[PDB]
């Protein structure tokens, strides 16, 4: 027997997947780097850097 | 590229002071 | 006597965007 062209369609879900990353953060060295407890000192810069 | 976004953070935490006193 | 360093806190935690995406 002869035959016919075949055609097709398909259809391909998405997917869903989060890699996610946490890194902290310190307490006591909270102010160096902020100035509320920062001292118009020179020790208080160095320790801030 | 050090400069203020986490010294951002750093200063200005500023224009927040009720956190409301009331329940 | 209720008005922004809570307030101070509260508005501008702002200025913070990277807390980097970098490892």
């Amino acid at each position: 027997p002869a035959d016919q062209p075949v055609h097709n369609y398909m259809i391909k879900r998405l997917d869903r997947r989060s890699l996610n990353a946490a890194f902290s953060i310190a307490v006591e060295a909270l102010g160096l780097i902020s100035g509320e407890n920062l001292d118009g000192t020179h020790i208080s810069s160095a320790m801030r850097l | 590229m050090s400069v203020q976004i986490g010294n951002g953070l750093l200063m200005v935490v500023a224009p927040g002071t009720l956190t409301v006193g009331s329940a």
